């Protein structure tokens, strides 16, 4: 499991709100996946 | 599943992070007078900036392509400040009263210290031509700006010439800025604006400035002397005097576990993050 | 794995969605004459817009930063329209014949009803200066525009002044638009263009307009009165008079299952989507 | 499985085609993952 | 496993470095996931 | 888990890829004189471009919205070049000495062959008005450009008129370019710049150009005749004379396995990629 998603901080301005949202839902997206993947490796 | 952290910011392998306190990246790089703590900064491991730093752009305005500069900052570990156009050298433009109460220093009108706000002299503002050849081994971060007045009268008072421009050329940059006179609500007592621009000048390239008004000239640029893994961390914490191998915005981690729980945005050798409870 | 839906659009917990019919978000907000159904709109749960709504920009042109506005619309549930510059108040500019056959109403030349297309008066177009201080508790969506004529003669006929500008200032916005005379193919019988711009005016801020030609002035802006979870859904369906707790572009879902099959872009309390068969 | 990827509609103009494509392949990407994750939880 | 993430080449200029990075960490992100998913299907 | 490839670039089902050698997409489309190999190109399966192609923009400058054009290129399989403004037709502007040593052909000053660098004639540069109606069944890729001189004297020498513009209109495009005189370091012996622009002209639309200086006029545009699945692959490999059903930047794959190891960016019917060893 050494190669698991690592989130980086990225910054977007007031008119970059769509890609800020795209970025957020991706970082969350991968976190939610690996959370599930570790919880179900245990079980 | 480590759930415990030390609630403070440490060094990262004996390398101290740059903690900006109440200054922003913009205030630091441009030289907000409230940011003298950071005039010359030693090598850093990572950078820490609060959510809403109080001292950012003292004179109201805009830092152009700011987020891309910040991103460019998280693979730099050390700037070395150098003078590229001495304030002393402005023979035909007034260079000593480009100041504002919006930028106080000890309650006196000052201005960002890395750039110079040129003003007319003897009712005249000759065309400015200046070059800097980057005769260093390293890349340079060069910053400059434009002043957007709040009317035709102000324009003519400060700069004489009613219609003005700033052109900046490198081997890749071909810019020609024009001031935008508008009527704006006062921010920090000011309704004028300053807009700032930056470029990386490669070794052996030269930057050429030319203007007939509204020019916020550089004085100091930055030599990018140490490139490497770095980051900008958003945190409210002050410096903790400790040391660590894994740092988070919430606090440092001393742990042996394979996973952790604290905060997704970590730096260093760290356990992997999960949302688990 | 629920595979069944009711094939129509319902309310979302007794809150009726805003169904735009053949109007686009642009046509609604700017006030396309074909969009009077939506002059004043009650609170919505979500918004429905067809793939290619027929009534969008009647006079051909562009809505600047349109997708960012739409994104800003999917966390708003209720606008309340207010007058910020009365059409009555234009003393020195003709304000009643800025109309076009490209924007018909009942087969008569009309124009978007939320903005005013000012024209010269007695062969003159004095400089316009107007302010609106947002003296409301809530954020305001303010819209304005610029007319790009199709030649020097047209420019001079409509606006007298051959060289013109529009400057708009808030505490954050520093804009200065210049009309772009080009030669263009006719869209809706017109080869001129209108370009539209928007800004959110924070409570206690003021917007300042100034122009000497080509200005499409606001009359009505929007008070953002209810913020909350919302969305823009792309669908061809008409209103179904029913109610639901989960809506999709294909139709509503009444189900108990943990998963579903219909359409990935759902709104409300919903089973999770999978591609399975 | 309560915390599984939920797709949002996002819109991009005629000159935003690369990030439209990036967005599409991400939303599909996560859908394809959770489809696989639910089909193989069953099996 | 016929529907598994397929990476596309996308290009970004010198001032598009954030979305270049977002794109890279997404394509890697999904590769790292399916690598893990195939290695652990075997095991 | 296939680990073996043939280390060269093949056809994709008997359709030969377009290998650009040392030319870039920009050099090919604009017609860099070093790129005559590609004046007229047969249908392709995919496109191959080196990391840093040597022949890209011979005269230093910029290709505007270049990455979006490239993306638009990876769902095209065949252009057919057509003349839209014959070089012969420039009656009032010098059209035969817009050349530069930065664009050599056989060691002689030449210039991109798909666009024309107009210059003044008899100390005059009349206003240019030209139209092309796309009377073809297919979309057209039209390219044009602007010359940014390095000073007022150069501007006036080449174009007579000290203040100039280029306006381009379609049914969707409303552009008005203005040359940016700056002082720049020499790239390829030149300190002037050329900036290029493109648009897709839909069937039955018309493009209208108008300028009084600095115009780099089109001569040849591109008919998009075959749309379909395609790609731009970054590779250093030369053509391998073989054939395949799966290609990678490292080499082709002949395999039956479900997975592979080589390179994540493949084209065709391929085993899925994993990082495994
Ligand atoms: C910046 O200065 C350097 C150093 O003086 C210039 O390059 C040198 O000078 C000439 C070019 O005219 C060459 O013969 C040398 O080989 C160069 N030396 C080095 C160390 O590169 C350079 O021309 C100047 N750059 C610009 C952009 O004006
Ligand atoms: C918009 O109007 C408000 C209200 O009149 C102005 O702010 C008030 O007036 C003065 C500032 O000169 C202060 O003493 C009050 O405290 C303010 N009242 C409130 C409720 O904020 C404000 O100056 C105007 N804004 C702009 C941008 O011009
Ligand atoms: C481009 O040329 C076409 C063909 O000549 C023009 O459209 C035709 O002409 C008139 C419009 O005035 C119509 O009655 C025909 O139905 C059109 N024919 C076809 C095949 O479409 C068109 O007007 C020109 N386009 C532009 C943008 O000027």
């Amino acid at each position: 499991m050494n190669t698991q998603f690592e989130a980086v901080g990225r910054e977007f301005n007031n008119l970059e709100r769509r890609i800020e949202n795209l970025n957020k839902k991706m970082e969350d997206g991968f976190l939610d996946v690996w959370t599930y993947n570790a919880e179900l490796l245990v079980l | 599943l480590e759930k415990t952290h030390n609630g403070k910011l440490c060094d990262l392998d004996g390398v101290k992070p740059l903690i900006l306190r109440d200054c922003s990246v913009a205030g630091w790089l441009l030289g907000n007078p409230m940011c003298d703590e950071f005039i010359n900064v030693p090598e850093w491991s990572y950078i820490v900036e609060k959510a809403s730093p109080a001292n950012d752009l003292c004179y109201p305005g805009d830092f152009n392509d700011y987020e891309e500069l910040k991103h460019l900052l998280s693979r730099i570990n050390h700037f070395e400040k150098i003078q590229i156009i001495p304030k002393s050298s402005w023979s035909n433009h007034e260079a000593s009263s480009g100041v504002s109460s919006a930028c106080p220093y000890l309650g006196k009108s000052s201005f960002f210290r890395n750039v110079v706000w040129l003003i007319k002299k003897n009712s005249a503002y000759p065309t400015i031509k200046r070059s800097y050849n980057n005769t260093n081994q390293e890349d340079l971060l060069v910053l400059w700006g434009i002043h957007h007045p709040n009317d035709a009268a102000e324009q003519t008072k400060l700069y004489q010439n009613p219609t003005t421009y700033i052109s900046v050329g490198t081997s890749t940059l071909n810019q020609r800025l024009v001031p935008k006179i508008a009527t704006r609500s006062k921010v920090n007592g000011q309704s004028g604006r300053m807009e700032f621009f930056w470029t990386i000048l490669k070794p052996n390239d030269a930057i050429n400035f030319e203007s007939n008004g509204n020019f916020i000239a550089p004085e100091y640029a930055y030599k990018i002397v140490k490139k490497g893994d770095s980051a900008i961390m958003k945190s409210e914490l002050e410096y903790g005097n400790c040391n660590t191998k894994c740092q988070t915005p919430m606090g440092a981690i001393n742990s042996s576990m394979p996973f952790h729980n604290i905060h997704p945005l970590t730096i260093g050798e760290c356990p992997k993050y999960v949302k688990s409870n």
